[PDB]
């Protein structure tokens, strides 16, 4: 039917006009329905939520936030249904829109696109399937290639997702992917406050045990500390929190403890390796010497240990030195 | 001995006004730099009419309204303090998307200037449209119900990734709201 048709395509072309109470309520039915389909399974609703993303893509954006509070939550449902077509159809398309979202042209400092792409984080932190992981680091792949050079505010989830991909191949593609972003677009990543998370991921690619822990562990210290000339020491904590907690990355821990060899902040964080192999380790503490102030607490540190009997023999030689 | 004339092309016709004044007078260069330097140092032009001209979605619009929004500082100042001088160099329209344009660049250039007083950014944008709805409401008495502090509170929850601002901020915001009302 003509009209028919003609109507129910101009009721969700109309979505642009409505207002935020109403689109809200317009998002949470599309989404009800949509959830009784695919529990049933067609995929129609699914379809016109991203017609209407689409149409929304330039509506104000704080009511964007809002709607997206639940056009991503059923993106999540759907992503961890155990329909594996549905759930690449969804993908898929959440890799479109994404796509088309990239442009806005959101300001740095925001978080708008890290909210939009948090449902791929979602669906890698919640879903049980190797292909529908495979699927999602495709798609974000697939927009580093397209859409990369846009991307801003939005690389926070977007290394979620490779470090929550640091799980099992998809290791070894994450790890690769991750490798090529931050030897192409070392600049970008810290320009939006991506280094934390470009940190994390690394070092959780090096946490993980069972080669590409090896690769990512030389890929993580010593070929990123050369190019800048928080972003020292909040360089050296996920290496501490990683590295000390598998005797590889302990010990190149200890042997990366010496190459730097402020101060207070930098301490307060020096204790948990120390409150087995960190005799090493304290033995590099005080090598590093290499001032007043840390003597107040070192030879508190050095007295605390006091395995007892081997702890106690270190403790001795490492007074004396 | 000219040029007094060249303003009142604009408070009418943003674009001819515009393209009319750049070969004469100030603004060497049709760079964005230059003409929001004149924009904002120059007098006897309609704060409505350069708010319009300033929230317009044209690329070269958006470019020279973030140059206008960075040429004033918000550092080491009260949010509240940061709206008022913000609102106070032109006059922002009715539209939604020229609202929601100028008051983006607003909370950016309140967190670049001064860093740490929320999260993230996302977080005085909303802010400010809370006070500014706030702003709109207490100083009207077009409706006879009254906006309290406990109900702008509950409003206002969990908008600083998904937490609560302190209490403490929010109340010094609706005393200022109630001190005085913020006029073009």
């Amino acid at each position: 039917s003509d009209e028919v048709i003609k109507s129910v395509d101009r009721i969700f072309t109309n979505t642009a006009n409505l207002s935020r109470d109403a689109i809200i309520h317009f998002a949470r039915a599309l989404t009800e329905v949509s959830w009784d389909e695919i529990k049933v399974p067609r995929t129609y609703s699914l379809q016109k939520i991203v017609e209407i993303s689409y149409y929304n893509m330039t509506r104000v954006r704080f009511e964007w936030s809002h709607i997206w509070d639940v056009l991503g939550e059923h993106f999540n449902r759907v992503g961890c249904h155990a329909n594996t077509a549905i759930v690449f159809f969804a993908l898929d398309s959440l890799r479109q829109l994404s796509m088309r979202f990239m442009e806005i042209e959101e300001l740095a400092g925001f978080k708008f696109q890290k909210d939009f792409l948090k449902p791929f984080e979602h669906v890698m932190s919640n879903s049980s399937n190797v292909t529908v992981k495979d699927m999602v680091l495709r798609c974000l792949i697939q927009m580093i290639q397209a859409r990369g050079e846009n991307i801003r505010s939005g690389w926070r989830t977007m290394f979620g997702v490779f470090t929550v991909a640091a799980r099992e191949s998809i290791v070894n593609l994450a790890y690769e992917n991750v490798t090529q972003v931050y030897k192409t677009r070392f600049g970008v990543v810290i320009s939006q406050g991506a280094f934390t998370d470009l940190i994390v991921c690394l070092t959780e690619f090096s946490k993980n045990m069972r080669l590409q822990a090896m690769e990512t562990l030389k890929s993580v210290i010593p070929t990123m500390l050369k190019t800048p000339e928080s972003v020292e020491e909040g360089f050296w904590f996920p290496v501490l929190f990683a590295f000390h907690d598998r005797s590889n990355a302990l010990n190149y821990f200890f042997e990366t403890l010496l190459r730097y060899g402020f101060w207070d902040i930098l301490w307060r964080q020096q204790l948990y390796p120390i409150f087995t192999t960190m005799i090493q380790a304290l033995r590099n503490m005080i090598t590093l010497f290499t001032e007043y102030m840390l003597d107040r607490f070192l030879e508190l540190l050095a007295l605390c240990i006091c395995i007892a009997r081997i702890g106690s023999n270190c403790l001795q030689q490492l007074i004396l030195q | 001995t000219a040029m007094t004339n060249a303003i009142k092309v604009f408070n009418f016709k943003p674009k001819h006004g515009i393209k009319l004044l750049i070969k004469e007078g100030f603004i060497p260069s049709d760079k964005p730099e230059d003409i929001a330097r004149f924009l904002l140092r120059e007098e006897r032009l309609d704060k409505a009419q350069i708010g319009e001209y300033l929230g317009e979605g044209d690329q070269k619009n958006v470019d020279i309204m973030h140059a206008f929004v960075d040429m004033m500082d918000f550092s080491k100042k009260r949010f509240v303090d940061a709206l008022r001088e913000f609102l106070q160099a032109f006059r922002l329209p009715g539209e939604a998307q020229k609202i929601d344009r100028f008051m983006l660049k607003f909370a950016h250039r309140y967190v670049t200037g001064n860093p740490n007083a929320f999260a993230n950014a996302d977080t005085p944008y909303v802010l400010a449209y809370s006070v500014i709805m706030l702003n709109t409401d207490l100083h009207s008495s077009k409706v006879v119900k009254r906006m309290s502090k406990a109900e702008f509170i509950k409003n206002n929850r969990g908008i600083n990734d998904n937490a609560d601002l302190p209490d403490e901020y929010l109340i010094g915001i609706y005393d200022d709201i109630a001190s005085n009302e913020i006029v073009l």
